[PDB]
């Protein structure tokens, strides 16, 4: 019940969601992205993870400033559509929200299996941690440890990342 | 009364603000803008007066008419002043701007801007030295020390 | 579980359904492909911290690298069906037949 | 000016000056004027939830030394 | 010294919250005082919603984000 | 060794970038393996004490263990105050 | 009392940004053998203040084929954003201290951006559209050669604190170990802060206002000054980074005076920059970002990595 | 905490300025101010029509190119293992992976803009 | 389907990351290692089949340790019940559950 912070966060992450998911246009699919990436930032970064809520913030941003030339240029039209622009898009977006706040309260008044398992709530605060130890970020030596123990990992990302250079040059050659 | 005092002292403000702060469009058509830019050069140097020439007209305060307006233009000259933010002051500068000058017989010329928007100042001269075209935009600068908008809202 | 995971999961479902129905724009479905990688991202980062699972920690960066391979994969794809039709629409995709 | 350009200057240094001066006197001000605690791992959060225990004020700065322990 | 101080810190909690269930939970009928939730007979790091389970916010608020927030 | 030369030569003079860029990436994939301070720095990366070190129950068959911290027995960081 | 610190951080920023422009006009004027402003005020001392009273004095206006959300969110966020990437600078205590300060600051930045591209979309007008293509170009050319620029830096830091930048420092400048990572940095901050020679979103010449052709008064004013801020923030963030300050813990104000004065160098030197050279075009700076930094920048984040394992000179702090 | 106030703040301000810059002055809106400004002449087409990308292969390779930053980023922290062998043998490994890809894009001619 | 590649030839090129209970830099322990040592151990070298039921105590535990749905479970009841009293006034909650406790190091 602390400020529900990690509760607001996590429901904004599910607006943005449901914000690109209607697909209004890309240019507004991509802002619901971003602001599903910072919220999801913020969410890791209430349970200690610093170095990879920022990276995926990172990488979200530079992948949606690409989307947005990619929209600019072979995604567009005379009347781009907003959310309240379309009869379809605005039943889509308002059915998620309506889902979304449905389940909240489903979940949140009784306690009941929704799909999966059960849920009471008590905000996630109660399964942390209570550790005392340590110099050292311990997401931050794991992360590291990709050096030392992920030598078979490296390998793979490296390869891969060398050979879609190589598929993208194959795919947008034509002829 | 204490609103008079008030509304006289704030209209000051204001226009002290808007005419130390005098940005005219990057826009010139023929002769006189020649004047224009060695009024711009360092002899003169109009940015020492605090103005500054920009390229937008959503970010200019005034339109220095300096050249001949032909009939092909007037309704490009038109649209730009149309697209200036208010407050905005028109300076009419040269003959041909002022009333046609050595083309006021032609078929294709307009006799004059203030047929086509409202003038503030006339410079005279074909063309007007960069000296007499800073006294006019001071002359233009004294004009907007002595409006009354407040003053004149607070009589309504 | 607690909120957070059903919100997230939620946030996967939503995505995946928003990919399975198709509007015009190719480029809207990548972006909800997109959104199912970042869902799986929060997820997997949320477990593993829960956990303190320290060597899986690096988990996440190889599925952000192998969610960067897809989208440029699929953008590559786009670009060719754009230039073949002057437009990104699902609908131009219909030579082939069942 | 050449030295007219001066002026300006000084008073974008004394700008300047104001958010350092200003965050160093803030932080001596609420931290017993002994330059608030740094805790950038979890050993150093707890010496200083330690500290502000024993304090008997809630407050960490606040330190009892030799003259606690009879 | 720290380690044996937090030994302590952690069993005083505990104990506080068993003596105050007992005395809350006596009023229904097949509730075992103190029961546990493990087979195993072993010691079990506390879940921290154990040891701050029947206080204030503020203290759960500390105890949770004191250290992310500290800035 | 005389036509790649003259390829050294024309590379400086048309593309100076790429030259510094190889020469720089050569030194430093082959520097490392043949210096004497890597061991140095493995050794200083070992010595740093990050997590508490757990005693040894006494057997009474470990004369290569101290007793305490300041006895004779055990690693020396000796090395390190001369570095 | 932490209210307090945030207003004493974010105004005199703003009246930095303010002076910054009479500075920068009467560097200009000085180098093009004129004076600059000098009349509205002893030595043009008044010139910011009537030039921002005349701005949120003067009309907005909201153009009619304009998205209007967009067009108003986006100067908030450009301002919004120049004054939070303040908060994490050591000076010589930030106001924030961040285990990462500095991916925090280059995600801030990479944020920074999608200020001018909706503003450009969101304007429905051709010169805005321009721009903002240009901003999307230029930061695919600056962003991979700066992270990498910055990993490279901080391998003889030991982490991404901000502050351990000052002990690191403590006996020599970075810039002596560095320099040709310094020279690529402070390129790379040219372009990252849209200044001459890579002013390309603006394009005065090319394309009249570019980006912001559409925006007038108070709204527009943003724009500026968040621009500027970012100039002032850009080249603290480099004298933290290559020019280290000594700190003495009981006198904080030494330190805070050194820094200040040092920034001020680096922001003169961009008003130098900018007076002296002509614009780049587009696709040339993506080829220089692209042909020249990147292989330089990685051969040097290779060399980087092996000097300190090579000398056993790692720093301290896993 | 902290964060979040000062996100607050800014944000606040920067609202109450555009808010004070749209309140404050005196506006007159009339159709032929508002229009579209394309230097005095009326624009032919949309703003919204399709605008070519001729660098649209170097966004791509931007893509991949930025993922390789995340691998590289945890470098400071991979220092300070044990074994620096194997971890500088996987540093150099990623790099000259990286450098291959920009040396196989250039010789493509992957980097020169379509015309 | 699977060669083992790795068994073959003693490569151990992803079994270091299969568990949370195996060699974590710098001796970090998962949060639940002794669970899991002992499922493993309970199950080892007996096949699928046999562990599924001979070592379900085990498995319970490591599953009770990994999601805590017991021990929520306890502590809304406790929680529940002390609400109760107190809103009839029966309990008088004790005055270091307050904040007005005398806190020790
Ligand atoms: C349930 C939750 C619902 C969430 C609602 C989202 C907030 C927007 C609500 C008001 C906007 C609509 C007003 C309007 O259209 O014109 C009004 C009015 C109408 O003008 P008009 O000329 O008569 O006709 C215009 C036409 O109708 C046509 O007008 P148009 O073409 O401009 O319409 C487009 C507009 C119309 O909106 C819609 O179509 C439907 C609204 C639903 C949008 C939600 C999609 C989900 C996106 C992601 C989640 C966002 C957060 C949501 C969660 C909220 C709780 C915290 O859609 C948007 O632009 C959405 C932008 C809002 C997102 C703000 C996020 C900031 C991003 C910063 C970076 C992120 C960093 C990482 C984190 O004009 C004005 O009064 C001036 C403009 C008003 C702008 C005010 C500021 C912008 C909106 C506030 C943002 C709040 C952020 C916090
Ligand atoms: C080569 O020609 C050119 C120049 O040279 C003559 C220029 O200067 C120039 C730049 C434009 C100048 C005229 C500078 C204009 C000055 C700003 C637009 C005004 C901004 C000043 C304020 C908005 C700053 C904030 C206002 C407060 C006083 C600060 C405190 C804030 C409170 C909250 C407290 C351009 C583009 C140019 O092309
Ligand atoms: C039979 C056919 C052979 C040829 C085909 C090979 C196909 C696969 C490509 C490479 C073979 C993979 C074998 C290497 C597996 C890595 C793990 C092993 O080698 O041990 C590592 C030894 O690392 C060594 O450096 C060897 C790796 C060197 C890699 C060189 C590059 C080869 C890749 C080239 C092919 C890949 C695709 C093409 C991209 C260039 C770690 O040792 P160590 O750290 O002590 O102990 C770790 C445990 N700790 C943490 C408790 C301490
Ligand atoms: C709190 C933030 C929001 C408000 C910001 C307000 C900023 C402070 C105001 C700055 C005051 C300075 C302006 C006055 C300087 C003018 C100097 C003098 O020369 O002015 C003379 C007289 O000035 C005007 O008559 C009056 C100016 C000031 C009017 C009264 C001051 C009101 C201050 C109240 C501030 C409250 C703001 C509203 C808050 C909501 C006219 O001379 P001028 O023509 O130039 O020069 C001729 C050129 N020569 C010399 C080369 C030959
Ligand atoms: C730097 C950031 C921090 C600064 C801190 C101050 C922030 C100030 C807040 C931002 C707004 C500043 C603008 C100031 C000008 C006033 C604008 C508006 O609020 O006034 C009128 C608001 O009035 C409304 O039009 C109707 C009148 C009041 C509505 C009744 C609502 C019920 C309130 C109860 C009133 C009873 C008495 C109140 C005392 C208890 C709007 O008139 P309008 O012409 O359109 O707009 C143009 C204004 N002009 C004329 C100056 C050009
Ligand atoms: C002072 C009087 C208060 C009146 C309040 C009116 C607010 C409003 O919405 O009106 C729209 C108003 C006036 O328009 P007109 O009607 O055309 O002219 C009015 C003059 N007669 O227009 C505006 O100025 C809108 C102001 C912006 C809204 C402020 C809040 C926006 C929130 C943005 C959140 C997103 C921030 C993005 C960056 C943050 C990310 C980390
Ligand atoms: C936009 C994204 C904002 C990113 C904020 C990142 C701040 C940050 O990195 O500081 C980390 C800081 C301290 O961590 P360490 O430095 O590792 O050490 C602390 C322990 N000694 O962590 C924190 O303070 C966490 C505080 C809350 C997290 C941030 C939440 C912000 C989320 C913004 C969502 C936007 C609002 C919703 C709508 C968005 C658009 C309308
Ligand atoms: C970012 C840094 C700067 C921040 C901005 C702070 C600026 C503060 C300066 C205050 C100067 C006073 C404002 C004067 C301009 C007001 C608008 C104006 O001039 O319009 C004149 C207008 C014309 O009206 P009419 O004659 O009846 O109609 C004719 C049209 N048919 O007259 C008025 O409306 C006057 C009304 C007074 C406006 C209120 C001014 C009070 C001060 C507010 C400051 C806001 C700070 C918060
Ligand atoms: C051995 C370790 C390797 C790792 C370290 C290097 C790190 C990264 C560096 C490589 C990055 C990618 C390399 C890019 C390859 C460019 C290919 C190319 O096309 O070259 C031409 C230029 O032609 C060349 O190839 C340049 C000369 C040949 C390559 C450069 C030198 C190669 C190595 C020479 C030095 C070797 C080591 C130094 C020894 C010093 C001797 C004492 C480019 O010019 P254009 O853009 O096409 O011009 C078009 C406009 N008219
Ligand atoms: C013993 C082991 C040591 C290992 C080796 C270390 C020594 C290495 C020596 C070489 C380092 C050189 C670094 C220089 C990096 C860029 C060099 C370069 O070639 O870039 C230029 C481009 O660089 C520029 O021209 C800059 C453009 C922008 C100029 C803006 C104003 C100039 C800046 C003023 C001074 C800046 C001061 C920088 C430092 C400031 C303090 C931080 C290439 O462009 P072109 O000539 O067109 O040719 C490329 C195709 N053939
Ligand atoms: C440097 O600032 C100036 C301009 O902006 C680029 C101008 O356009 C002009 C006008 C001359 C050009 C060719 C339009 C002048 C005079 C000037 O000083
Ligand atoms: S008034 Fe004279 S100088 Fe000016 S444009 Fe006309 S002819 Fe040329």
């Amino acid at each position: 019940m602390t400020m529900y912070i990690a509760f607001i966060l996590s429901t904004i992450f599910v607006i943005g969601f449901v914000g690109f998911s209607s697909k209004p246009s890309p240019i507004y699919g991509g802002l619901g992205l971003i602001v599903s990436g910072g919220v999801g930032c913020g969410i890791v970064l209430n349970f200690g993870g610093s170095f990879l809520g920022l990276m995926v913030f990172l990488i979200y941003l530079g992948g949606m400033l690409v989307v947005f030339g990619y929209t600019t240029a072979m995604a567009t039209e005379m009347y781009p559509e907003v959310w309240v622009s379309n009869k379809t898009v605005f039943g889509a977006f308002v059915s998620g929200l309506m889902m979304e706040f449905c389940m909240v309260y489903y979940a949140l008044k009784e306690e009941e299996v929704e799909i999966i398992f059960k849920f009471n709530g008590l905000g996630d605060w109660v399964i942390y941690d209570t550790g005392d130890s340590g110099f050292f970020s311990e997401e931050a030596m794991g992360i590291a440890a990709l050096y030392s123990y992920g030598t078979w990992l490296v390998i793979v990302t490296g390869w891969s990342l060398l050979i879609g250079v190589v598929v993208i040059m194959e795919i947008t050659r034509g002829n | 009364s204490r609103g008079e005092y008030v509304v006289a002292k704030l209209d000051d403000l204001v226009n002290w603000a808007r005419r130390s702060s005098l940005w005219p469009m990057t826009f010139g058509l023929a002769c006189c803008a020649v004047e224009m830019m060695h009024m711009a050069a360092p002899r003169y140097d109009m940015d020492r007066f605090g103005v500054v020439f920009r390229a937008s007209p959503r970010q200019s305060d005034v339109m220095i008419v300096a050249g001949t307006l032909t009939n092909k233009m007037a309704p490009a000259l038109r649209k730009v002043y149309d697209q200036m933010p208010e407050p905005r002051y028109v300076v009419s500068m040269g003959s041909c701007a002022n009333g046609g000058g050595y083309y006021h017989y032609s078929y294709s010329v307009v006799r004059g801007c203030d047929r086509i928007v409202p003038v503030d100042i006339y410079v005279p001269g074909c063309p007007p030295t960069a000296e007499a075209l800073l006294y006019g935009i001071l002359q233009l600068q004294r004009k907007i020390k002595r409006e009354k908008r407040l003053r004149i809202w607070y009589r309504r | 579980m607690p909120l957070v995971y059903m919100n997230i999961i939620m946030a996967f479902a939503i995505a995946l359904a928003g990919l399975l129905m198709y509007r015009s724009h190719l480029m809207s479905s990548l972006l909800c492909l997109e959104g199912m990688m970042l869902s799986l991202f929060i997820m997997s980062t949320l477990i593993i911290l829960n956990t303190h699972f320290t060597l899986a920690n690096m988990m996440p960066i190889i599925l952000l690298v192998f969610a960067a391979c897809e989208a440029a994969l699929g953008l590559s794809l786009l670009v060719m069906v754009s230039n073949t039709y002057g437009t990104d629409y699902v609908q131009n995709l219909n030579l082939l037949q069942c | 000016m050449w030295f007219e350009i001066l002026p300006g200057i000084a008073v974008m240094a004394a700008c300047l000056f104001i958010p350092g001066m200003a965050t160093a006197h803030i932080h001596k001000f609420t931290n017993g004027g002994k330059e608030k605690r740094v805790a950038h791992f979890s050993y150093q959060w707890n010496l200083m939830e330690r500290d502000r225990r024993i304090s008997g004020v809630n407050r960490y700065h606040v330190t009892k030394g030799l003259e606690n322990i009879d | 010294l720290f380690q044996a101080e937090k030994d302590r810190r952690v069993l005083q909690m505990l104990r506080e919250n068993l003596e105050e269930e007992a005395i809350i939970m006596k009023d229904v009928p097949d509730w075992k005082v103190g029961e546990s939730v493990f087979h195993t007979t072993r010691w079990v790091t506390p879940m921290m919603g154990e040891l701050y389970g029947l206080r204030t916010n503020e203290e759960i608020l500390s105890a949770t984000y004191g250290f992310i927030w500290y800035t | 060794a005389g036509r790649i030369a003259s390829f050294l030569k024309n590379a400086w003079a048309k593309e100076p970038v790429l030259v510094a860029s190889f020469a720089i990436g050569g030194l430093a994939i082959i520097l490392p393996s043949l210096s004497p301070y890597t061991n140095y720095a493995i050794r200083i990366n070992r010595a740093t004490p990050y997590n508490y070190p757990v005693p040894l129950r006494d057997d009474g068959n470990m004369p290569d263990v101290p007793s305490h911290p300041q006895d004779p027995q055990g690693p020396s960081l000796e090395w390190l105050k001369n570095l | 009392m932490f209210m307090i610190n945030i207003l004493s951080l974010i105004i005199p920023i703003l009246l930095a940004v303010a002076f910054l422009t009479l500075v920068e006009r009467k560097v200009l004027g000085y180098m093009q053998l004129r004076k600059g402003p000098n009349v509205v005020g002893p030595y043009g001392l008044l010139q910011p203040i009537a030039d921002a009273l005349k701005l949120f004095t003067k009309e907005p206006l909201r153009p009619a084929t304009s998205s209007i959300s967009m067009f108003i969110i986006a100067p908030i966020l450009a301002l919004s954003l120049a004054l939070t990437m303040w908060v994490p600078l050591p000076m010589p205590y930030p106001l924030i201290n961040m285990n990462l300060g500095v991916l925090f600051m280059l995600a801030m930045s990479s944020l920074a951006v999608y200020s001018i591209l909706w503003s450009g979309w969101a304007s429905n007008s051709k010169y805005a559209l321009i721009g903002a293509l240009r901003a999307v170009a230029q930061t695919i050319s600056y962003e991979v050669t700066l992270a990498i620029i910055l990993l490279s830096v901080l391998l003889m830091n030991g982490s991404y604190t901000l502050s351990t930048l000052i002990t690191t420092q403590e006996h020599i400048w970075m810039i002596f170990t560095s320099w040709p990572l310094a020279m690529m940095w402070f390129i790379s901050t040219l372009a990252e802060t849209n200044r001459a020679p890579f002013d390309l979103t603006e394009g005065e010449s090319e394309l009249v206002s570019g980006f912001n052709v559409e925006y007038a008064a108070g709204p527009f004013a943003m724009f500026f000054m968040a621009e500027y801020a970012n100039i002032i923030m850009m080249n603290a963030f480099t004298a933290i980074l290559f020019l280290g300050a000594s700190h003495d813990p009981h006198t904080p104000e030494l330190y805070t005076i050194n820094f200040v004065l040092k920034t001020l160098a680096l922001t003169i030197t961009f008003l130098w920059i900018r007076a002296s050279y002509p614009r780049f075009r587009y696709d040339q700076l993506m080829h220089l970002l692209w042909k020249s930094f990147l292989p330089l920048t990685l051969a040097l984040c290779m060399w980087h990595i092996s000097l300190p394992i090579m000398t056993a000179s790692i720093p301290p702090q896993s | 905490m902290n964060i979040m106030l000062t996100l607050l703040t800014n944000v606040t301000l920067a609202s109450l300025l555009v808010l004070i810059a749209f309140w404050l002055p005196q506006l007159n809106a009339y159709s032929e101010k508002t229009s579209p400004y394309e230097c005095g002449f009326d624009p032919m087409g949309s703003a919204r029509l399709p605008f070519s990308m001729k660098f649209f292969l170097v966004a791509i390779t931007f893509l991949l190119f930025d993922l390789e930053i995340a691998l590289l980023l945890p470098l400071p922290w991979a220092s300070q293992t044990n074994n620096l062998k194997t971890m500088l043998t996987m540093a150099l490994f990623l790099l000259i992976l990286l450098a291959a890809s920009l040396a196989y894009e250039w010789t493509q001619k992957g980097l020169e803009w379509a015309e | 389907p699977f060669f083992d590649v790795q068994k073959r030839l003693g490569l151990d090129l992803d079994r270091w990351m299969t568990i949370q209970s195996a060699e974590q830099p710098h001796k970090i322990p998962g949060r639940c290692h002794a669970f899991e040592k002992e499922w493993i151990e309970c199950a080892h070298g007996i096949g699928g089949i046999r562990a599924e039921k001979e070592c379900k105590i085990e498995f319970d535990d490591f599953v009770e340790c990994l999601l805590r749905q017991k021990t929520m479970k306890r502590l809304s009841a406790i929680k529940r019940q002390r609400d109760k009293l107190i809103k009839e006034g029966k309990y008088t909650p004790p005055p270091h559950h307050l904040g007005k406790e005398d806190p020790r190091p």
